[PDB]
RNA sequence: AGCUAGUUGGUAGGGUAAAUGCCUACCAAGGCAAUGAUAAGUAACCGGCCUGAGAGGGUGAACGGUCACACUGGAACUGAGAUACGGUCCAGACUCCUACGGGAGGCAGCAGCUAAGAAUCUUCCGCAAUGGGCGAAAGCCUGACGGAGCGACACUGCGUGAAUGAAGAAGGUCGAAAGAUUGUAAAAUUCUUUUAUAAAUGAGGAAUAAGCUUUGUAGGAAAUGACAAAGUGAUGACGUUAAUUUAUGAAUAAGCCCCGGCUAAUUACGUGCCAGCAGCCGCGGUAAUACGUAAGGGGCGAGCGUUGUUCGGGAUUAUUGGGCGUAAAGGGUGAGUAGGCGGAUAUAUAAGUCUAUGCAUAAAAUACCACAGCUCAACUGUGGACCUAUGUUGGAAACUAUAUGUCUAGAGUCUGAUAGAGGAAGUUAGAAUUUCUGGUGUAAGGGUGGAAUCUGUUGAUAUCAGAAAGAAUACCGGAGGCGAAGGCGAACUUCUGGGUCAAGACUGACGCUGAGUCACGAAAGCGUAGGGAGCAAACAGGAUUAGAUACCCUGGUAGUCUACGCUGUAAACGAUGCACACUUGGUGUUAACUAAAAGUUAGUACCGAAGCUAACGUGUUAAGUGUGCCGCCUGGGGAGUAUG
RNA sequence: GGAGGAAGGUAUUUAAGGUAUGUUUAGUGAGGGGGGUGAAGUCGUAACAAGGUAGCCGUACUGGAAAGUGCGGCUGGAUC
RNA sequence: AAGCAAUUAGGUAGCAUAAAAAUGGUCCAAACGACUGUUUACCAAAAACACAGGUCUCUGCAAAUCUGUAAAGAGAAGUAUA
RNA sequence: GGCGGCCGUAACUAUAACGGUCCUAAGGUAGCGAAAUUCCUUGUCGGGUAAGUUCCGACCCGCACGAAUGGUGUAACGAUUU
């Protein structure tokens, strides 16, 4: 099967649905996927996400958010760390994505947290993805 | 991109630049004896008759060196100082004779760019 | 691509300040190696230096630390310390002195000579300061080190004047010979003296040592002495020191490269594809901004250019940060070892990661930031840090990793249904062709753009009947089907591989990719043994042509076919590796589910939206958005050659 | 008389030297082979148009030479 | 003396210790024949002959072939893989 | 069993890839070549030797090599020849 990304699969599905301009997208469900979508939700990139059922398997249905002119909120969403190339960073060397206009998402000792929260709590970890 | 695993197994190699002037043996310039002197016709579509010298160097190499400037007095057996520099016209000529060297002197009546042809300053 | 036979390990012993095949005697055959042994080539290493935004790349000058060597090759002695640069012994080469018996010598110490090279210094002063050796001390030694001289070799600073000064001197150059430009530049006037010369003044590197005076302490019967403290106390190679004050006066002082584009800077003469320039593109053949010389202009300046070498520009080895349909680049295809990577979820470990930028260690200098001292700078000194490298202490646990479980949606097994030139073996069939035999029958047949060779009066071709052999399977048959690929089409049986669908239960991540390796792999070719109708390299003849070692025609041997054993190459192509998660549609088609439509699923074709693409084109069977792993590319020729 | 003390003798190890066999590497060598530049000389016209026999790939044979042909494969092939 | 022996260690003796006799000379390159063999008894031992291997051709059995005027015999009490 | 001659021809000189012509059943391909074959000849050059008519490596002007009277090589073998 070599899924190789419970993370990149959802990222790619979300990216594709967002650019074609769908209303909702329907992802596999995991603790990290939930955490990431939660961070998106606070940051105002997605409207909401719900938990569901199909054939006894749980899904996450995410409500894509666009402006009134159908320009997506997500512009570019892309992975940094990667099974063949794992990228870790200290809390000082954390990149500020696009001069802060975007957000960085990392996995740290205290859970999956945004870059600003990682800086404010003085913790660092794996660089999951960058969204702007 | 090859995968990072591929780069680890078969690391990247940068190709090494190669000297244009191998007979100098990374010395700035060398000294030899003119085993022969002549003129040669260049490639197409140039015209002239360029003056060159077959020189046996102090390290045992043969080279063929151009003789810049107008006119010269290189006979046989004359010791010379070659430096780097390739003449595009001539095939196989890859070095220059230095004017003002041991047995070569400057070009007569040179007034612009004298130091490139080894001529003393004409007193004003 | 195999290496090692004191080689690997063991038991004793030799020896060492000390462990060990370090060495020896026996006992085993072991040890290392495609996770690179061994071998060859190259090289002292590091702090650092150069370059660069950084990551990196190149590099190991000076200075500091370690190592090795002191003519080449060994050996031991003395000694706390040497397998000893100016100690000893032996062998070898070289040099020198001999009375011929024999001896003496090692500048990779400081200078210096010869040779070599493009290329590098004085056969100098002093132990005043610092450091070291000996001594109670005075003191002695110190080519370490302090200084001087030499070289524009690099770095840094200063000067060669400064202020007034014409519609604007002479000349030079360009011009129509109005005038421009050199140009306030010069000249002239005024001012100044860093530098130059002379004189005067003149800090600091210096501390005092011995000795002497005095106080106090330990000691003691006590001085001499020792220690702690105060004072006195000769001493500078540099050195005519740094710096300072007057005296004379514009006095002592600029060159080099370039001017077509890259690249800041144009005109005039001479030359005429000659002479020459050039880093690249390229200029010169009678009007050269590119050659040569002048006039102007630009750059830098006691320097300016050239050459050699390194980095950068090069994202042109791309981790940061590149690709493989047609530009160089996807292996012919598959199965799999090592390796890499991998669903959901619980607990534990804390290797990775993160943190207290805890705590240490990363000598000094250098590198970064301030503050200081040389008239400033270079240079020098005192503090302060930024990284990131290792070790360690206490924590965090998401992710990777480790150990033990749980789940089913991935992947498999079982059940049912179903399509198919999938493969191998063994049988059978007909059409057509050729040959042979037997009839009918006569002069042509055959072939081309046109002919001829050839075949035929020994009965051709044509036609009828019979027999034999070989190879290949029209129609079905295609915008099909199956297989990993090559490939697979007359019919039947046997043996046998794979795929697809489903609530239809079971296992519970059992997976993806895959360097070596293995298997398969069109056609041609090779070995052995058969077979040989037709077709057909080589070859023969006839034509075309100047010629025809070809295209065309008539013949024709291998081969084409079968069995077994090799070869492993193709435009082996979709010129597009495999796998998974996603991303509008239109028109056909195959199979299945559904009675069938109608739709779905799994394929298979055409067109096409967005996107992508250098363009062509691609476009749910991506060349779109993401990743896992493997293969491969780094200008062309030489060259897929030479050699192994 | 220890002291085998110290010379001397003997023995092991060993440098240099000598002998033998393989092995790595740098010059040279009659002659031969292809490659590049100079030749614009000689012979032929293979490829680029349907290049005048469509082209090309693998293999085999043959020919002064470019090449020709047999077998299989490809379109990266006009025209209809 | 050790050791089962082969050998190992020490000592002794000589110019010489497989001490006598018996008991390979070796290396490099070329020509011819592959090779072991056979041949001119009595001047030629070889590069000649033979050889395994290869090709052509004959032979359907009262076979081809050979010896004889014949019968007959061999081929063969074999059968084209002969 | 057989497997040819003559003549002319290139940025010196040389040769002749090429062309013409006569004749034949067809005119020697691969490979080899002063050879167990080469008369001229001790051809020419290189190696070996102080000096090499022999020997080895080539050149091709093969009097008069040549493909089962086999051609060119070949590990091993030889009371063979050098």
């Amino acid at each position: 099967m070599a899924i190789t990304y419970s993370i990149g699969d959802m990222l790619t599905k979300l990216r594709n649905a967002s650019r074609v301009g769908h209303g909702s997208v329907d992802l596999k469900m995991s603790n990290m996927n939930k955490s990431i979508l939660n961070i998106l939700k606070e940051e105002g990139y997605i409207k909401d996400f719900n938990f569901l059922e199909k054939k006894g398997i749980a899904f996450i249905r995410v409500l894509l958010k666009y402006d009134n002119k159908r320009n997506p909120v997500i512009n570019k969403i892309d992975a940094i760390s990667t099974p063949g190339r794992k990228i870790y960073s200290s809390y000082r060397n954390m990149p500020r994505i696009k001069n802060g206009y975007g957000i960085l998402i990392i996995s740290s000792s205290q859970g999956v947290i945004t870059g600003k929260e990682a800086k404010d709590k003085k913790i660092g970890g794996e660089l999951i993805c960058s969204v702007w | 991109m090859p995968t990072i695993n591929q780069l680890i197994r078969k690391p990247r190699k940068s190709q090494t630049e190669k000297t244009a002037s191998p007979a100098l043996q990374n010395c700035p310039q060398r000294r030899g004896i003119c085993t022969r002197v002549m003129t040669v016709t260049p490639k197409k579509p140039n015209s002239a008759l360029r003056k060159v010298a077959r020189v046996r160097l102090s390290n045992g190499f043969e080279v063929t060196a151009y003789i810049p400037g107008i006119g010269h007095n290189l006979q046989e057996h004359s010791v010379v100082l070659i430096r780097g520099g390739r003449v595009k016209d001539l095939p196989g000529v890859r070095y220059h004779i230095v004017r003002g060297a041991k047995d070569t002197l400057g070009v007569n009546n040179r007034k612009k760019g004298r130091s490139k042809y080894g001529t003393k300053k004409p007193k004003a």
